[PDB]
């Protein structure tokens, strides 16, 4: 934030807080399950690995 | 509720924003409603990034309109209804299932 | 982070490996990141020579 008379900065706004992202669907943290698809049980356990 | 996407992007560029989040909102409130948006084929396919006047404009547009979209129906309360005269032109990001 | 593979190539082409970069980019700002990329077969295909 800036005075615009001397153009200085005199405070200064949280760093982010902006929305809109490029290169979407961004996603930090699905709440989506490995249990969604069950028996195939064998198979969460090799991509976990 | 009758707008054309057409409309959606106008004139000398970042003309504009409120009539994406107008038409939501407006909607929200008529309910039980029935918005239609309407053929999208050169508002929603994939741009380049960017040829600066043309690209910027339909993008920011689009991403407006993903976002209010997904936002106001995992229920409905709006039902949302369109049409596209061809979907084989147009690039997947309303094509996905969100 | 989301890939479509239907986006991938067109008849001649720079736009399909643009997003490539542009995710990787993606990837490294917000480690530890996870790009699911599909579909691996419209941008795979045979060795030739």
């Amino acid at each position: 934030a800036l005075n615009q008379q001397t153009l200085a900065i005199v405070n200064v706004l949280p760093t982010s807080k902006d929305p809109m992202v490029y290169g979407f669907e961004v996603e930090e943290k699905p709440e989506v399950s490995y249990e969604d698809i069950g028996g195939l049980d064998v198979q969460i356990e090799e991509i976990r690995e | 509720i009758r707008v054309v996407g057409s409309e959606f992007v106008q004139k000398y560029i970042g003309e504009g924003a409120r009539l994406v989040r107008e038409v939501f909102q407006l909607a929200k409130e008529k309910a039980p409603s029935i918005i239609f948006i309407d053929e999208l084929d050169a508002i929603a396919a994939r741009r380049t990034n960017s040829d600066t006047s043309g690209d910027r404009e339909v993008q920011r547009t689009m991403m407006q309109l993903l976002a209010e979209l997904d936002g106001f129906d995992p229920r409905g309360d709006v039902k949302v209804i369109g049409a596209t005269n061809r979907i084989d032109i147009l690039d997947p990001a309303i094509l996905r299932p969100g």
